[PDB]
């Protein structure tokens, strides 16, 4: 129902970046996160999910860049890393909150964040 | 593991919505009941419909139906309003990592 | 000698409930100063006794009743506790004496396809007994509509499957729960402390 983000932001290719998603309105150990990216002129990127308690932390394939992802739970916050920063790596960001489990599900929503990787 | 949609379709209020929604390899799961239907609508993150299909909703007008069966999940409207329409999203879940679909926006003419 | 409590937490599959093992235990070394104290375990309880007491004391039966159950219904394993679990695939005295332990399984026991191994009774034509195992499949009739062996328009397959993604909220990750059971005083004692 209540969530935060980063801001927009600007790395040089090659590098890594941390980003931040802060949540409120609910119990935050209680449902596990993920974050998905919209890639413009591209379908929705599913970028990472995570456990709820303690991490599951399984990701796509493809080639990872290493981003890194963990909750920290008494402050009701999520974190990415994203190192091995590329050009295709811009995009826009969420991070979302899963339900008790269902056939899914994914609920609400973070806005979403734009990814500038550029010189 | 491969999810497709249909590459176009423009529609008018009053009309019944179905988009085809074309999953590669297995029809859903041998657990009965899978997917998903998401809308992005313009400055508004997409939002969930109803899930595996069959389920929900809350804040979710019943005039949004469906179901879904094989490769195809079929997809419900009834009687569309003219800013109600955005591009919908089925995933897919319970294999690989879940994606979402290629994408297919409803369009009014008038 | 020892006490397979290595054999009984640590083993690979654990049954689902409906079926509930039940592992006696017996001539062994029962030390519960490696169990208690690995302070992994999510929850924890004792009810005729008190869990660092037990290191002194000498039981008979000692029955490892392990099982996998949705999260939010550990609640339900105890004693004078009702609903869907205590009542039909897995029950439990009142009056009765021993721990109660558990400590999500989320890393392995869920697939993202929902494992389905992990399975209970959902419709059954009573409430159990104490301790009793119900293992028939035998289809359920509901009104008078004769199932005769096929599903059935208000007949039902009494099992049912839990969906376990990994990604469950906290609720319906599978714990597993093991429970545990003792006889204390007027028997011979296999079992001990040290």
């Amino acid at each position: 129902v209540k969530l935060v983000e980063s801001g927009g932001g600007l790395v040089k290719p090659g590098g890594s970046l941390r980003l931040s998603c802060a949540a409120s309105g609910f119990t935050f150990t209680n449902y596990g996160m993920s974050w998905v990216r919209q890639a413009p002129g591209k379908r929705l990127e599913w970028v990472a999910e995570i456990s709820s308690g303690g991490s599951y932390t399984y990701y796509p394939d493809t080639v990872t860049g290493r981003f890194t992802i963990s909750r920290d739970n008494a402050k009701n916050t999520l974190y990415l890393q994203m190192n091995s920063l590329r050009a295709e790596d811009t995009a826009v960001y969420y991070c979302a909150r899963f339900r008790y489990g269902g056939g899914g599900t994914v609920d609400y929503w973070g806005q979403g964040t734009l990814v500038t990787v550029s010189s | 593991i491969v999810l497709t949609q249909s590459p176009t379709l423009s529609l008018s209020p009053g009309e019944r919505a179905t988009l085809s929604c074309r999953a590669s390899e297995s029809v859903d799961n041998y657990g009965i009941s899978f997917m998903n239907w998401f809308q992005q609508k313009p400055g508004q993150a997409p939002r969930l419909l109803i899930y595996a299909a069959s389920n929900q909703g809350s804040g979710i007008p019943s005039r949004f139906s469906g179901s879904g069966s094989g490769t195809d999940f079929s997809l419900t409207i009834s009687s569309l309003e003219p800013e109600d329409f955005a591009v919908y999203f089925c995933q897919q879940s319970k294999e690989v990592p879940r994606i979402f679909g290629q994408g297919t926006k409803v369009e009014i003419l008038k | 000698n020892l006490c397979p409590f290595g054999e009984v937490f640590n083993a690979t599959r654990f049954a689902s409930v409906y079926a509930w093992n039940r592992k006696r235990i017996s001539n062994c070394v029962a030390d519960y100063s490696v169990l208690y104290n690995s302070a992994s375990f999510s929850t924890f309880k004792c009810y005729g006794v008190s869990p660092t007491k037990l290191n002194d004391l000498c039981f008979t039966n000692v029955y490892a009743d392990s099982f996998v159950i949705r999260g939010d219904e550990v609640r339900q394993i105890a004693p004078g506790q009702t609903g869907k679990i205590a009542d039909y695939n897995y029950k439990l005295p009142d009056d009765f004496t021993g721990c109660v332990i558990a400590w999500n399984s989320n890393n392995l026991d869920s697939k993202v396809g929902g494992n389905y191994n992990y399975l209970y009774r959902l419709f059954r034509k009573s409430n159990l007994k104490p301790f009793e195992r119900d293992i028939s499949t035998e289809i359920y009739q509901a009104g008078s509509t004769p199932c005769n062996g096929v599903e059935g328009f208000n007949c039902y397959f009494p099992l049912q499957s839990y969906g376990f993604q990994p990604t469950n909220g906290v609720g319906y990750q599978p714990y597993r729960v093991v429970v545990l059971s003792f006889e204390l005083l007027h028997a011979p004692a296999t079992v001990c402390g040290p």
